[PDB]
Parts: structure tokens; C-alpha cells; sequence
RNA sequence: GCGUAGAGCAAUGGCGCGGCGUCCGGCGCCGGCGCACCCCCAAACUGCGAAGCGGCAGGGCGCGCGCAGCAGCGUGCGCGCGCACAACUGCGGGCGCCUAGUGGGCCGCCGCUGGUAAGCAGCGCCGGCAAUGAGGACACAACCUCGUGCGCGGGCAAGGGACCCCAGCUGCGCACACAGACGAAGGGCGCGGGCGCGCCCGCCCCGAAAAUGGACGGUGCUCAGCGCAGCCCCGACCCCGCGCACGCACAGCGUGGUAGGAGGGCGCGCCGGCGCCGCAGAAGCGCAUGCGUGCGCAUGCGUGGAGGCACCCGCGGCGCAGAUCUUGGUGGCAG
């Protein structure tokens, strides 16, 4: 039968009940990253305190 | 067949005019809007009355067209066919809907055109005539015939305004004896010191005097 | 009731303003942007590409990633009882620099300095609060040159 | 106290010893009492009674005589009396009703 | 209810060092609404609202009456009723300034059920008996004016007494 | 950031007359057209634009050194040293897991949509009822006050203070109509004020007609009506104070509750134990008394004539006012 389609009431009321929680912290993640800075992020992270060149000199050619 | 005036009274809805989303609506039987001598120069009707809304309500073409003849027998059985001129002054701008439902009855509600009525808000002038001073109680008259076919409560008001100019007869006087005031039949334009010269001085030879 | 299209009742919100239509200026592009500053979004309609969604253009955010025509953008959204953070992609012809800290940074910038030189002399400062306004000051007005003027009610009377 | 009080007099009769007008600093603070109930309170008004730790009728606090404290008593006008008390009003609601929040 | 004449300006800057300093004479029930009924003629009369007014002074206007003589007042008027705003001259005879305001609110109050609030008092002048306006209040200004009373009233508070006693006299 | 109220005709789209014309047509006039002023306008118009809202910021910074395949002369990221607590007010906060009920709502305020309207229908915001008692509204889910353990004392709120019915007196007005006590346009040499014979403001009158006899709640009231002022009073579970109960993380704070969840107990059949009782009278039953917030418990007397109790444990076909419940018995109806 024919009754009621919406409403918002109660509702900004239900919401602050529990609060209106914020974003959850968390690790700092590489989704959405540029992926050439991402990637050269990681390469200097990989060869931070020893040179890639020394690296290199004690791995190899490491790609 | 028409429904009482009670049903359509308030300015219930959003103004919902004449346009391309509502088309199909009639005519009103308000043709008409300005009577008497219309032709009068602006110096003619020093005399200004006004029949004045009271109320903030609709006021239907019919009656608009009934006020208009109650009003206008008058003036001229009384003032005569060239001592005035009436404006009409509101216009049935708002369209007013009709449900008219085998009978349907809340399906579909939305209604197709009925009627058209002006919306009129408090102190807002309905009628208007410009006259010689000599018919004040003429005019005056005239405008509580046009008042009681109207719902709700009016008002005749004399206006210290010249005619149907917003200046006062006072300040009209004044400007007309300066030369400022070049006539644009029923109003006037106030001549300024701000054109060209040349153009001000092409403004002094349309004035009024 | 109205439809869900990625812009929708955008009439008035994805308009120019009157007198000030057309391609953006060439000087937007000498903006610099970095990783945490803030933004405002607030969408250019002659630009087509890029646009962001119309919840976004009153929004500010902070930046998150930069990219070669555009920025990511960190900005919060109300889904119920919770904040959820929308990663909002944007040309950065839709953004402007926000001013949003610029008092807070003019702040900062100042009395780090004021602290760090305090530290260098060997004196500390203990406190720099806003001082919000507080009571009215005590006032002396004379009226010497200035005589007290009587405020009457007046008679009502109508223009007509 | 009386030191506080009897200057401030010394320098509002002096100014009308001249022509001047002398009114002195308002006060540090405001007395506030919650008038109305707890009911049919919307959340903002609601909030900033919370604030002005008012939560039942014929509570009373001193707030500060802030900016932003003035525009907090201004929005729950309608559920609030507020003013200025004197000294003998700021020592009569202490020492008669005071109590610590330990 | 009293008179006050309450002072005020707007609050002194650095831009306005003295500003011009305004006083309005007004009849209220205490000084929170003569405080009102000054930041509204300072809000209209002028521009200056409210938050930025400083009052300068507030004194109760309080007669002298030593002798105590009835003096008459023509009092000039604004009240506003339901359907508008009109003015209205009253002539009172009555002791004080803050007597004959009183005896003009019941008056309203009374005959055209204006209260108090809708009210606005343009002037009152205390006047001659010559140069009243209101043939009632002058017939009580002539001198040897006398009358009986003619209403009855109770000698004490009765539920119930005797035929023989008497209740008015 | 917004584009609502307002405002605006300036563009879009309408409305309407005049005015003007080295414009056109017809016979100086009339009609077109043009222009300028102007008029009435717009939910699906906007050169403007509030009140109101929304987002964000108010803390880390400064310096130095390393790293990069990015970049072309920066940007990020590592590391170190140094500086340092950032408007107001309030105050503990964050997160996770499992699960119920709910998914017919309704009402008020303000803002709306449709509709002639509706105790109609459909929205927005907030509050309520539902699930919120109590006081005041004559009674009355929602209005007003205002929350709510059990009492005592005080003070009040809303609302009142002729009698029902707790609580009123002092003064100043006004009104006469079985009025106050549903109402319109339009009226009234009705009365009271005010302004310039006409207006204006109060009260009253006419307009003002329904069917059981009847409703300012009633009685009634003509100072119990319509207005005002002064002082006072009455009045809630509110507020305050005290005492107790219960809950809490317990020098204190808190206390309503449907659906619902949780905890701790009371009660029943039987079990493994453990303390006992009974022909000098067990259970059951009837009537009393006591204890207990309560579930319930204990005793006395009577009856009864052989079993039973308490506690700890364990198992469960474990608690009834309802189901047109089932079965049995019995009434009223009805001599
Ligand atoms: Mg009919
Ligand atoms: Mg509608
Ligand atoms: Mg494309
Ligand atoms: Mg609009
Ligand atoms: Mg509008
Ligand atoms: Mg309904
Ligand atoms: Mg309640
Ligand atoms: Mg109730
Ligand atoms: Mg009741
Ligand atoms: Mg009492
Ligand atoms: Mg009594
Ligand atoms: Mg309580
Ligand atoms: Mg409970
Ligand atoms: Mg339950
Ligand atoms: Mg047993
Ligand atoms: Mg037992
Ligand atoms: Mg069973
Ligand atoms: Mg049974
Ligand atoms: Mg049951
Ligand atoms: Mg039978």
C-alpha cells in the first residue's frame, strides 16, 4: 500500500550519537602516489645512508 | 461555472506566469488598462488618487475587469469621457490552476490552467486616476465602486505626487518653471547636468514650458 | 528525485561570474604546489577536463600528490556517523592556493623566530597567545567641543 | 578591594568635576544563570550550555568577559540571565554556595 | 514607573577619539528597558547598533515633591495599535512627571488598550491651567471645585455581619 | 564556497500605455516599425545579494648533513642538532569484537510542494510523542512548564487566586449585547478617546440560520467582562537542602522507560554431596502473624498421617491471566 517514500528525521540525530567519527589515522600509504616519484622515492629509501654506486660496487648491477 | 473568488484568494503558490512551461492558458478578460484621455499631456491631470491594496492577496482578472467598468462608468457619467485618465495599475500575471480530477481525485493532481489573477501585496497601488482638482470627490467616488468589487479591505489615497509622475506637485511646479522636465506623455524625465552639452542644450528645447 | 549525473544542479555552482567568462589566465601556471599545503577547490567550468565533483567546490584540502597537470587532493566527506576521506583528483586549473592558514603561518613564522632568538640571547618567552578581546576599556569623554544631543521620539507622520 | 572600588569613584567624580564622562572597565567576568529548562533545546544552544557548565535551570557560573564568550552568551540569550556582578555579588555567591571541583 | 536620562555614544577608537555623546529622556519601568528604548533611537535616528555603544550615564530624573502641589502635564504621544501607528495628545493633572505617565498607560491602556511597550512618548510639558487643551482636566483646575462621592465603599473586610452595622459610613 | 529572502529589469523570457521620429504603409490622421523613457512581472530570468550555513586553519618550526634512477638545478625522503606548546570555553579520549530490536510512524515549530480545502497528501530543519510519567491546560499521545528512585523540609515554574478549587487585595479606565463565549465582505447620530462634517483608535451592535436539552468546565457573573498598574499569594516528582535505597572506578555523582540487550537473585522437578528434621506428627492444605523494594521466605494455630527441609553442586519437559488455549469442575442466566 501507498506510504511514505523518505525522510531525513532522526537522522543527524542518530549520527551524533556515536559522534561523527573522524578518519581513522594510520600509516602514511602510496595509494594514489605519482608512480615515477613514488618509484624514486624508493630508490633513495633503498640507497639511503650507503651511494647507489657503492651499492652497486657491493651488489652489482641491481636492477 | 466559475468557482468563488474564497478558493484563489491568498498568494498560496510560487507566481506562476504565462511561459513556455505553461501554455494553454486563456486570455484574460482584463483587456484593458488605461482609460479616459490617455492622450493628456503630463500637465493636464495635476490630481492623483489611488486605490490602494490593503491586503496581500490575489485579485482575479474578472474582477479586475468588473472594478474597471464600475470605476470607469463613473468617471465619465460624472468627471466626464476627457477629464481623466484611469491606469489600471496591476496585471493578471499569475496563472491559477484548477484540478478538475472517471474522477481521478488526488492522482495526478497538478492542475491544468483556470484563470489568471494579479498578485498584490500590502500598500500596493491597484488603480490609479490622474484628474483636475475640481473632481477629487468624483475620483474619489469612483474608486469605492471599484473597491467593492474587490476582495478584502482597500484604501483611497490622495497622492501629493503630480499625476501619474512620482514627483510632488510641489517639486513638479518648481521643475517646470526651471524648464527641467521634458514630458514622456504620462511621465516625465527630470533634465540633469550630466550629458554633453550640447546634447543638455538639445534638452532644453524638448522641455515642457 | 533529480538525476545522479556527475553534474547535476550545477546552474548557478558551474557558472562564470558576470564579465569574467573565458580561458583561464597564463598566470595560474606559475603557481608552485607542495605536499601538504592546503587548496580550495573551486571549479573552472571553461576547463571541461579534470573537474572534480560539484561536492568538492567549497571544499579545502590538503595535498597529498602532484601530478603533471594535476593534484590529489585529501578532503573529508559525511557518510552517517563518520568522516570518510575522498582522495579528489583535480586539474590545477579547478584550485586555487587556499589562504586558509595564511594567518597561521604569518604567525608562526614570526614567533619561531622571536623564540629561537630569545633562546640565542639566553632569555625564553613563556607565552604567545592570541589574547582574544576582552572587557571594553574604561572611557573618558568630555564634553569639551562636544555638546550631549537630546534623541526625541517624534511624531509618526506618513508620506503619501 | 575597597581600594579598587573607592579609586574608581575618585575618577568618575573628577570627570564630572570637568565636563567629561567616565564609565570605568566592565568587568572580568559575567554571572550567568540558565532560566529555562533542559527541554526542546536545539543542539548548538544546547552545546554551549554544556560549555558554560549549565545544565539544569537555576544553575549559576561566572564566564569570562571574552570575545568569544560574549558571542556564547548572546546565541542561548533566550535560556540564560546574565550580567555584571559586583564584588558583593561575586563574594555572596562563593562564600554562601561554593563548592570545589576536585 | 521612573524617568531616566540615559547618555550614551559610541564606543571611543582610535579613528573617533570623542564621539558626539547622545542623552534621551526616557519614561521605563527600570534601566534595562530605558537602556532598549536608547539603542534603538541610536540605531535608527543614527546608524549606531547596539554592540557598538557605549552608555555613558543613566540618572533617575526624580522630582522634588516638597510641597506636593498637582501640577498638569500635556503629554504627546506615539502608540501603535494593531492596525498602525498614530499620535495622540493627553493632558493629565496629576503630582509628578513619572505620576502622569502612569495616569497616560492606564489611560491607553483603558480606552484603547495600547500597553505599555507600545508607547512612545514624544514630550511632556508641564502646563498653565491657561493653556490646557482638554475642557476635562481644566474644570478641576478652577479653584473651589468640590463633589460627593456617591460610590460606596466597605469600612473594613466582612464575610458576613449584622443589618445594623454600618459597612460604608 | 552558496545564489535563498530581498532587490533588479541591465541580458533571456513575458506585460502595458503614452512620448518621440529628415522610418514605412494607408487616407494632418490612422496603423506598423524604430528609439528613449516608463509600467506590471518571472519556480524552471539575473549586473546585485543577505540573515543563515558549509569547508579548512589556529602547530610543530628552524638549521645542517646524507640519499635518488625523479628534476635541472628543484622536489621529495632519510638522519642529526637546536628551538618550542601555540585563541576562548568545556572535558578524558580513541579503536575493535559479538549481537538485539527496528526498517507502517505520528505531532509541533519554522520553511515549503501539490490541492478549493482537509484532523488531506508529500518534503526540509529542529524538538516531541511513540517509549515521557507529574503539574497546568474542564477532560485530552504530542501544547505549556518540566522531567521523573523513596521520603521530609524549603523555594518556585507553567498556570492561576468570586464558589466548585489551593491562592487577592489596593487603585485608574472601558463596555450593556441572554455580551464576553467561532467568524467575512459590508454597515451602525451606540458609547469612550483622538485627528482634520470627514477620518482614526478601543468597546459594543447588525451582518450571525440546524436539527435530543446543554454547555466561558460548571455555578454563576454586568468591577467573575474588556484593559492597566502596585504589592502579595497559590501552585510539579522542577530547583535547593537533608535522609535512605540502588548503580558507579564510590571525601562524591547518578536515578523515566516500549522494542531490546545485560547483571544479580527468587521459585520448581530431579542429581552428586553436606548439615539436619519427622508418628512427641512429614509433605500438602486453611487461617493468622512476621520478614521482604520485590520474586518470595519463616513461624503460630487448625487439619493431615509419612515423609521432608536447608545449602553447595549438576541435569532440566523449570515459573502463566490471556492463545475463539487444552482438559476437568463450577457459576450467573434460572426455578
Ligand atoms: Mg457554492
Ligand atoms: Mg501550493
Ligand atoms: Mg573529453
Ligand atoms: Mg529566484
Ligand atoms: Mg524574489
Ligand atoms: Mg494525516
Ligand atoms: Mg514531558
Ligand atoms: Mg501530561
Ligand atoms: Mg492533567
Ligand atoms: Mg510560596
Ligand atoms: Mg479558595
Ligand atoms: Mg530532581
Ligand atoms: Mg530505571
Ligand atoms: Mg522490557
Ligand atoms: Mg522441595
Ligand atoms: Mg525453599
Ligand atoms: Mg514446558
Ligand atoms: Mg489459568
Ligand atoms: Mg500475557
Ligand atoms: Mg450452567
Amino acid at each position: 500500500a501507498k506510504r511514505k517514500n523518505h525522510t531525513n528525521h532522526n537522522q543527524n540525530r542518530k549520527n551524533h550519537r556515536n559522534g561523527i567519527k573522524k578518519v581513522k589515522k594510520s600509516a602514511p600509504s602510496f595509494r594514489g602516489l605519482n608512480h615515477k616519484y613514488l618509484r624514486n622515492m624508493l630508490y633513495s629509501r633503498k640507497y639511503n645512508n650507503i651511494g647507489r654506486a657503492a651499492y652497486e660496487a657491493e651488489h652489482g648491477p641491481q636492477q | 461555472g466559475r468557482r468563488p473568488a474564497r478558493c484563489y484568494r491568498y498568494c498560496k503558490n510560487k507566481p506562476y506566469p504565462k511561459s513556455r512551461f505553461c501554455r494553454g492558458v486563456p486570455d484574460p478578460k482584463l483587456a484593458i488598462y488605461d482609460l479616459g484621455r490617455k492622450r493628456a499631456r503630463v500637465t493636464e491631470f495635476p490630481l492623483s488618487v489611488h486605490l490602494v491594496s490593503n491586503e496581500r492577496e490575489q485579485l482575479s482578472a474578472e474582477a479586475l475587469e468588473a472594478a474597471r467598468i464600475a470605476a470607469n462608468r463613473y468617471m465619465i457619467k460624472h468627471a466626464g469621457k476627457d477629464n481623466f485618465h484611469m491606469r489600471i495599475r496591476v496585471h493578471p500575471l499569475h496563472v491559477i490552476r484548477i484540478n478538475k480530477m472517471l474522477q481521478t481525485g488526488m492522482r495526478g493532481s497538478f492542475g491544468k490552467p483556470y484563470g489568471r489573477v494579479a498578485r498584490v501585496d500590502f500598500g500596493q497601488e491597484i488603480l490609479s486616476i490622474r484628474t483636475k482638482d475640481a473632481f477629487k470627490a468624483v475620483a474619489c467616488e469612483a474608486l469605492r465602486r471599484a473597491k467593492a468589487k474587490f476582495p478584502g479591505h482597500q484604501q483611497i489615497k490622495v497622492s501629493c505626487a503630480f499625476g501619474f509622475t512620482g514627483i510632488s506637485r510641489e517639486e513638479f511646479e518648481r521643475l517646470r518653471k526651471e524648464g527641467k522636465l521634458i514630458s514622456q506623455g504620462s511621465h516625465v524625465t527630470i533634465i540633469k547636468e550630466k550629458g554633453s552639452i550640447v546634447g543638455y542644450k538639445e534638452k532644453l528645447s524638448k522641455a515642457i514650458q | 528525485m533529480r538525476s545522479n549525473g556527475y553534474r547535476r544542479g550545477t546552474r548557478h555552482r558551474f557558472s562564470q561570474a558576470f564579465r569574467k567568462h573565458g580561458m583561464p589566465k597564463p598566470s595560474i601556471l606559475t603557481r608552485v604546489f607542495k605536499k601538504g599545503q592546503y587548496v580550495d577547490v573551486v571549479v573552472n567550468p571553461a576547463i571541461h577536463k579534470g573537474m572534480p565533483h560539484k561536492f568538492f567546490h567549497g571544499r579545502t584540502g590538503k595535498i597529498f600528490n602532484i601530478d603533471k597537470r594535476s593534484i590529489g587532493i585529501l578532503m573529508n566527506k559525511r557518510c552517517g556517523p563518520r568522516y570518510v576521506e575522498k582522495m579528489v583528483i583535480a586539474r590545477v586549473e579547478h584550485v586555487r592556493p587556499s589562504r586558509c592558514n595564511e594567518e597561521y603561518i604569518k604567525r608562526r613564522t614570526e614567533n619561531d623566530r622571536l623564540r629561537r632568538e630569545a633562546a640565542a640571547r639566553g632569555e625564553k618567552l613563556g607565552s604567545l597567545k592570541r589574547k582574544p578581546g576582552g572587557p571594553r576599556g574604561a572611557v573618558l569623554i568630555s564634553t569639551e567641543n562636544n555638546t550631549p544631543i537630546e534623541i526625541r521620539n517624534e511624531p509618526y507622520f506618513e508620506v503619501y | 578591594y575597597k581600594e579598587h572600588m573607592k579609586k574608581e569613584e575618585d575618577a568618575r567624580r573628577e570627570a564630572e568635576a570637568r565636563g567629561a564622562f567616565y564609565v570605568p572597565k566592565e568587568p572580568e567576568f559575567y554571572v550567568v544563570v540558565r532560566i529555562r529548562g533542559i527541554h526542546k533545546v536545539p543542539p548548538r544552544e544546547r552545546k554551549i550550555l554544556e560549555l558554560i557548565r549549565l545544565k539544569k535551570p537555576n544553575h549559576a557560573v561566572f564566564v569570562r568577559n571574552n570575545a568569544p564568550m560574549r558571542a556564547m552568551l548572546h546565541k542561548v540569550r533566550a535560556y540564560i540571565a546574565f550580567g555584571f556582578a559586583d564584588i558583593h555579588l561575586l563574594r555572596t555567591l562563593v562564600y554562601k554556595r561554593g563548592m570545589a571541583k576536585v | 514607573i521612573k524617568e531616566y536620562r540615559i547618555y550614551g555614544s559610541k564606543m571611543p577608537t582610535e579613528q573617533e577619539v570623542a564621539p558626539q555623546i547622545f542623552f534621551h529622556n526616557v519614561f521605563a519601568k527600570n534601566e534595562i528597558v530605558a537602556r532598549s528604548r536608547f539603542n534603538n533611537l541610536m540605531k535608527t535616528k543614527y546608524k549606531i547598533k547596539s554592540g557598538k555603544i557605549v552608555i555613558l550615564k543613566i540618572e533617575e530624573l526624580v522630582e522634588d515633591l516638597k510641597d506636593m502641589k498637582i501640577k498638569n502635564y500635556g503629554i504627546q504621544l506615539v502608540y501603535r495599535s494593531k492596525k498602525g501607528i498614530h499620535n495622540m495628545y493627553k493632558e493629565f493633572r496629576s503630582i509628578s512627571r513619572c505620576k502622569a505617565v502612569e495616569m497616560l498607560f492606564n489611560d491607553m491602556a483603558g480606552r484603547h488598550k495600547a500597553k505599555r511597550d507600545d508607547i512612545k512618548i514624544v514630550s511632556l510639558k508641564e502646563l498653565r491651567s491657561e493653556d490646557l487643551r482638554r475642557d476635562r482636566v481644566i474644570q478641576f483646575t478652577k479653584d473651589d471645585v468640590m463633589y460627593p462621592v456617591f460610590k460606596k465603599v466597605l469600612n473594613s473586610k466582612y464575610d458576613f455581619v449584622l443589618k445594623g452595622t454600618n459597612i460604608f459610613n
